[PDB]
């Protein structure tokens, strides 16, 4: 139902802040019972979960990135975004936008976006 | 009670001529609760029409019902030889059911 | 003899009665909380055909209630209006102060008849019927409720309608109501979302009764 | 597609009783999700007379009777055996008639979704009729 | 000391509770609107532990209710506060 | 944080034959586990959720089971396009950890 | 200002309010107990003719109740159904939650009529009417009760029927009912056992009304 | 979060929740007191025309009450009996336990009709309606009440009748009833004493209706 589309700069330099925005369409942000999340690909490796923002604007971050990550949201436009500070080459990855649900029926069903590749280099 | 009376007792018409048979109810009734049936010896009556004006399926377009209040009619636009049957009225009354006495149609 | 949970910066512990924990400080009564949780969070089936088999009737036992301060949103709430075959009521009217559960996603409203052996309908597993901020041992007529349990601790809708026949017995049958004259046979394999999808295609396409008769649908087995 | 066939008739003496039956097929079961069923009789030389009808269980399972048979005839059903019964007590010779079972049924529209039937407040399906003779 | 032995567990909670002229009943919200809301996750096993706790406290609560005569009991937690104090300063 | 362990790292199977993969939790995950199919260039495709329910659009040849700490994914007969990296994910804790990915080979 | 008894390994003492006893430890609320005792244990007469003279009617005073946690078995409980001469009721229906006293040996059910001056029947000595686990200042219609008193402290049936006339006044009369048409004049010298013995010999021997009239028996004075 | 006053040998202080005062000794629960005070003590107008503009109707909000242990004598209490134009009632019957305010000097009884938009009449400033020893958020039918507020702290009639039309709206009218057929137009400049003086001169002098018509008086503007 809800389509998720990531967008951002594509290429960033070391020590810059990376900003990725996910457009929410076919639904809305204040949907009651949903988490808006981000996942990092680490090409050649498995996935690392980054964090979530609630429908109420509350956040939680994966402790490994807690000091480097800000997740925020704007319900007037139906967008949410990931702000990753102090990037390095190690952060090259496809970043994904996803939605999760607290409802029992939909508890295991994710909605994934297309995924956007971010390269970090000099 | 709500009772159905048919008139005329016998209809007489050559095949190809138009025929009508009316029923008068002792009580007023809405259209959706009326029906007519067609009977030949050896057969249970066929539905023909129900809801005053809605045709039963398997029934030719020449058969058409109409009416309101206490007065209802079945019109056969052209009566065919195969249609010279005994016709009956029926009403549902939202609960008790009533049948007419049976009217014969002859050539 | 009702246990209390204690929330620490470690995990959730159960308070003893024989062991006094000197560090389990309670600074005010506002740190005590009554929480109503739903049974659906434990994986119990929620379809109407299976749900009603957990309920039954009895006499000789009075109803009682307790309060909540907080609780869960329910995906599936129920609302019953059941009559005896002679037209009389099976369930008591809710008393003053009882209101429906405030946060339900789908409400399954079941109207119908059946034998009602007792005075009140009770939960067979001992779970409570959850009303606004009150858990009850019984079902009240016409009031929306969730099934659940209550914890005590120290802290630091879309409305789907069904018809029913034989409601209070073991062998019963249900229909999903699309319109006054349009019904679909109900099965335990149907989810609330499924029923809503069927309601949209049937209603939108006009595959509903036009005559005064009831049109009863049967889902393709596949 | 629905058919119902009458039996249990023949000769009975006045002052006695008998029970007629009508067993069918082609429907979706005659107890639930189904039309109620009526009995109608027609003495030779006479038009049809309503006796009464048993409602389906989803509609309450009650019987609506015609005035001429009140307190003498009972309309009932053998649930899930698709069989309609008529218990006629206090028989009089005036009760000689052909006794028919009748059903407000037939198939409705289908969809890619599933199959459907209609249950009516009038009759589409008539049985053959079982003759009941009451005589001395 | 809580072992969750349920077939399955919803790891998260979606909860509700009740916490100028708004305070005046005449101008304030209707009952359907007096509730707040939010989500909690299973931080350190707390939610599944809590579901198991509610499943275990049920037997004690039903026996308690059988014994009492109040039609509605609002006092379970006040009794707990009193016993807490008596056990420490009796 | 729950470490998920998968086995074997690589699972060669002849086309037409089935195959199974294992995933082990460090602490119980009740049923709250999902399987995804990963191919080069695409977002992972959800196959199974709640340790056994098929996602919409997933063929009947895929099936799973398990509870607690022991989970499995079975393909009854591998077809073309069933050769992919298969990942398990637990959604019972909030670090939302993942396994390593097993490489199913021809 | 309600006294508490304190149970020691010595005797029962009455707790003061001015004197604090440092050794009178209270470890939990489960050591506090409400106990309902019957008046019959003090030798009060229990026959119907004398019992009803301790009760009377008044208006302008509302009824109130308190709970028990425990209490005595009663040898003699009462159940009243009294109407005014015009056919209206004298006693109010019992409210929800009021149930009869659970442990009675003989129940004296009195049905009849008489003047009922007030709104409620109250106990004249200030004793309470004891219902299941609730003491009340008033009599409820149709509910079995014992007469008694309530103590607070720190811890460490055969159904006999009577007819009555003039129930609420000083000069009243009673009959013991054997059958619909068979009665025995009642006296204050009769015990419950006596009445049961008379019911067996009269009923067993057939010395009961056969005609449509009422047969009224009078006990030999000796 | 309800404040408590603390009475000292200095003045009245408001107890904090963050600051613990070690000398604020509480020796028993009998030192805690709930006090109901009247709004008239703050100078609010008490004439009927102005009083009713502080009240109004609403739906969707349930009524609730709290108790008093003590309170003020009221100079002006009110008692309403208001019906809808179709003859049905606007106000609910008072439930068991609600009794009128015990100490009123003048009772202003208003009978009449008007639109009644909601389920209950609520106070617009959030004040409570004071019944015997219970404050309530709503007005009960036929019961005498005072308007007021409730404090919590640590301690150490003549009946004047009016008719009303359009009772629940902004533009309403009132009459002072002298007799069944005799009325005086009411104004906001009249005090209870004034009305009593008019009732004595009119009634005593016989300036009342004799015919079957209603005699309506209008006070000289000066
Ligand atoms: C706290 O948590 C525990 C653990 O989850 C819960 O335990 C459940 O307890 C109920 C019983 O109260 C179990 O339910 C079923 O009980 C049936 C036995 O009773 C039947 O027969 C008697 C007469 O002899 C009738 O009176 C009664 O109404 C029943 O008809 C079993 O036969 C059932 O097993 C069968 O059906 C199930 C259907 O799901 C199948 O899965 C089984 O394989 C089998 O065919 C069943 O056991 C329930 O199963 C227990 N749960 C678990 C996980 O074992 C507590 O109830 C819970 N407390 C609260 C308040 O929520
Ligand atoms: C199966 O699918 C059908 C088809 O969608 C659903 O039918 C709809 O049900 C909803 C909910 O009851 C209806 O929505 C509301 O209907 C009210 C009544 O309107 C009647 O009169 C107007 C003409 O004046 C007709 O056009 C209309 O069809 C009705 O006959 C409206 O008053 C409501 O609007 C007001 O209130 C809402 C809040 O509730 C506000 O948001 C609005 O701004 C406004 O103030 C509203 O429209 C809807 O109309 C039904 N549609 C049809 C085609 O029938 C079934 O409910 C569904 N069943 C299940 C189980 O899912
Ligand atoms: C706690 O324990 C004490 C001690 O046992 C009990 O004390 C009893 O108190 C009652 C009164 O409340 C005594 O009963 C009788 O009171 C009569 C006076 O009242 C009559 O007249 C007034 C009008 O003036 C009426 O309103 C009223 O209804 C009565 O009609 C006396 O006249 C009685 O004495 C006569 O009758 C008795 C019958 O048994 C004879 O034995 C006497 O000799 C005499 O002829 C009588 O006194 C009662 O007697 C007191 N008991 C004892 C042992 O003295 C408390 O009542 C008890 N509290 C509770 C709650 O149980
Ligand atoms: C004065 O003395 C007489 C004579 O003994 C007493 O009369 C007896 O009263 C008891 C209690 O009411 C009766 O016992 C119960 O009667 C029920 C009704 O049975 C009627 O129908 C049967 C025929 O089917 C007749 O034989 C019978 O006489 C009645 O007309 C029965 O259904 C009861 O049995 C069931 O319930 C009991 C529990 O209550 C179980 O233990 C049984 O196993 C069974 O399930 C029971 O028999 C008794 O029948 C009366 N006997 C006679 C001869 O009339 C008066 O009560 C007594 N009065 C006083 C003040 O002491
Ligand atoms: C605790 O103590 C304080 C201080 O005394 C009290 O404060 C009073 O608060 C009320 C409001 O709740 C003030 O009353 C009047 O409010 C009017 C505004 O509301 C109108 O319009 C809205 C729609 O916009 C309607 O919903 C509403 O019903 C009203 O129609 C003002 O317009 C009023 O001012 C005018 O009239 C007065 C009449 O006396 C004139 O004196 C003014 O000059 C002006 O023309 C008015 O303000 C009230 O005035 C406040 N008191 C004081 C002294 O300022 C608390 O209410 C009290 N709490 C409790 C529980 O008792
Ligand atoms: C406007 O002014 C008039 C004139 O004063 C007031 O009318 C008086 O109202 C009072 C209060 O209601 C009346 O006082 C009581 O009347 C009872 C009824 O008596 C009727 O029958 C007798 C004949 O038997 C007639 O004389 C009488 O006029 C009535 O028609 C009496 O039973 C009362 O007496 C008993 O009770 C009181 C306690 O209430 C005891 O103190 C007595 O001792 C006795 O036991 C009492 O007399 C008074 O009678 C009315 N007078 C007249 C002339 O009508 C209006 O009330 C006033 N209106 C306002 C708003 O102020
Ligand atoms: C519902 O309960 C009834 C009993 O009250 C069951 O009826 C019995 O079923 C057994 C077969 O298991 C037969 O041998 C008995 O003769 C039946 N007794 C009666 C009185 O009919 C019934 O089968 C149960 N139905 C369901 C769906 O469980
Ligand atoms: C019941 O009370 C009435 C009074 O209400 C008693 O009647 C009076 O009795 C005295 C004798 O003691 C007579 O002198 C009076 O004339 C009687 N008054 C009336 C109005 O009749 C009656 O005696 C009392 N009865 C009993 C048994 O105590
Ligand atoms: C009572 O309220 C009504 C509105 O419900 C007021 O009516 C309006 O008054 C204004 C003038 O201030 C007019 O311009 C509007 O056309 C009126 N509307 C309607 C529907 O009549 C009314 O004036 C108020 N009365 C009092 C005494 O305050
Ligand atoms: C169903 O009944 C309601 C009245 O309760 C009526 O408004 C509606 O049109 C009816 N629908 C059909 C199909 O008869
Ligand atoms: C109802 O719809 C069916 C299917 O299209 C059609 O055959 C039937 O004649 C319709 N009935 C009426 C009364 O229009
Ligand atoms: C007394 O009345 C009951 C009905 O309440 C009846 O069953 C019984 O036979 C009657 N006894 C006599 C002696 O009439
Ligand atoms: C009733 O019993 C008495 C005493 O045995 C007898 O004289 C009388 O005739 C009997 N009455 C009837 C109607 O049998
Ligand atoms: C007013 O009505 C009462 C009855 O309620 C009657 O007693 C009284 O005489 C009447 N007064 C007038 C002036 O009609
Ligand atoms: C009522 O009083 C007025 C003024 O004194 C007088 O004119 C009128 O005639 C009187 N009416 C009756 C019926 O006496």
């Amino acid at each position: 139902q809800v389509q998720l589309h990531e967008s951002g700069p594509g290429l960033v330099k070391p020590s810059q802040t990376l900003s990725l925005t996910c457009t929410v369409s076919g639904g809305s942000i204040n949907s009651a019972g949903y988490y808006w999340t981000w996942i990092r690909q680490h090409p050649g490796k498995g996935l690392e979960w980054i964090g979530y923002i609630d429908y109420t604007g509350r956040t939680y971050y994966n402790p490994s990135l807690e000091s480097r990550v800000i997740i925020s949201i704007d319900t007037s436009k139906n967008h949410f975004s990931l702000r990753l500070t102090s990037v390095s080459a190690a952060d090259t990855a496809v970043y994904y936008c996803a939605r999760e649900s607290s409802w029992v029926s939909e508890l295991g069903r994710d909605n994934w976006g297309q995924g956007t590749l971010v390269t970090v280099s000099s | 009670e709500s009772v159905l009376t048919q008139s005329p007792g016998t209809l007489s018409l050559s095949p190809g001529e138009r025929a009508t048979l009316s029923c008068r109810a002792s009580q007023s009734i809405s259209r959706k609760y009326l029906a007519w049936y067609q009977q030949k010896p050896g057969q249970a009556p066929r539905l023909l029409i129900y809801g005053s004006s809605s045709r039963a399926t398997g029934i030719p377009d020449r058969f058409s019902g109409s009416g309101s209040g206490t007065d209802f009619t079945l019109t056969i636009s052209r009566l065919e030889p195969e249609d010279f049957a005994v016709y009956y009225c029926h009403q549902y009354e939202s609960s008790p059911w009533t049948f007419g006495q049976g009217t014969k149609v002859e050539i | 003899s009702i246990p209390l949970g204690v929330i620490h910066n470690s995990t959730l512990q159960v308070s003893d009665v024989d062991k006094l924990v000197c560090r389990d400080k309670l600074s005010s009564t506002n740190q005590l909380r009554s929480v109503g949780l739903n049974l659906e969070g434990n994986g119990v089936a929620t379809d109407v055909p299976s749900v009603t088999k957990r309920w039954g009737f009895r006499s000789g036992v009075p109803p009682k209630v307790v309060n909540y301060e907080a609780g869960e949103w329910a995906e599936n709430c129920y609302n019953l209006e059941i009559k005896k075959p002679d037209g009389s009521e099976c369930l008591p009217a809710a008393p003053d102060g009882i209101r429906g559960f405030p946060r339900c996603r789908y409400v399954h409203k079941v109207s119908g008849t059946g034998p009602c052996a007792g005075d009140f309908a009770f939960h067979k597993e001992g779970a409570f019927f959850l009303y606004d901020r009150l858990a009850s041992t019984v079902i009240y007529r016409g009031t929306t409720f969730a099934e659940g349990v209550v914890a005590f601790l120290i802290l630091p809708s879309t409305t789907i309608r069904y018809q029913a026949t034989g409601f209070g017995t073991n062998e019963t049958e249900y229909l999903f109501e699309v319109d006054n004259l349009t019904y679909v046979q109900l099965e335990s394999r149907f989810t609330p979302q499924f029923l809503l999808q069927l309601n949209e295609t049937i209603y939108a396409s006009g595959k509903r009764s036009n005559t005064t008769g009831k049109l009863i649908w049967k889902v393709n087995p596949e | 597609e629905v058919q119902l066939v009458e039996s249990g008739g023949g000769l009975v003496k006045p002052g006695g009783s008998l029970r007629l039956s009508c067993t069918g097929s082609g429907g979706t079961g005659f107890t639930f999700k189904y039309a109620g069923m009526s009995w109608v009789r027609q003495a030779p030389g006479k038009g049809p007379e309503w006796i009464g009808r048993i409602k389906s269980r989803i509609d309450g399972g009650t019987t609506d009777y015609a005035a001429p048979v009140k307190d003498r005839f009972i309309v009932s059903r053998d649930d899930s055996r698709n069989t309609l019964y008529l218990q006629m007590n206090s028989l009089k010779t005036e009760d000689t008639a052909v006794y028919y079972c009748a059903t407000g049924s037939g198939k409705g529209p289908s969809a890619s979704f599933g199959e459907s039937y209609y249950y009516y407040d009038f009759i589409n399906v008539w049985g053959k009729g079982t003759t009941v003779t009451v005589s001395s | 000391v809580i072992v969750n032995a349920q077939p399955k567990c919803n790891p998260n909670l979606h909860y509700w509770t009740t916490q100028g002229l708004a305070w005046i009943p005449y101008f304030g919200p209707a009952a359907e609107g007096i509730y707040t809301e939010g989500l909690m996750h299973n931080q350190d096993g707390l939610i599944c532990g809590l579901r198991q706790l509610a499943n275990e406290t049920t037997q004690a609560l039903q026996l308690f209710l059988r014994a009492t005569t109040e039609l509605r009991t609002f006092s379970i937690l006040n009794r707990k506060a009193i016993d807490f104090l008596l056990q420490r300063w009796g | 944080e729950i470490v998920m362990t998968q086995s074997p790292a690589t699972l060669p199977v002849s086309p037409g034959e089935g195959a199974t993969l294992s995933c082990r939790a460090s602490q119980s995950v009740f049923t709250n586990l999902a399987w995804y199919q990963q191919k080069p260039g695409q977002a992972p495709r959800l196959l199974i959720y709640d340790a056994s329910t098929r996602a919409t659009g997933i063929p009947a040849r895929f099936s799973g089971s398990g509870s607690g700490t022991e989970f499995t994914l079975t393909i009854s007969s591998l077809q073309s396009e069933d050769f992919a990296v298969y990942y398990c994910q637990q959604y019972n804790n909030w670090p939302r950890t993942y396994g390593q990915g097993t490489r199913v080979e021809v």
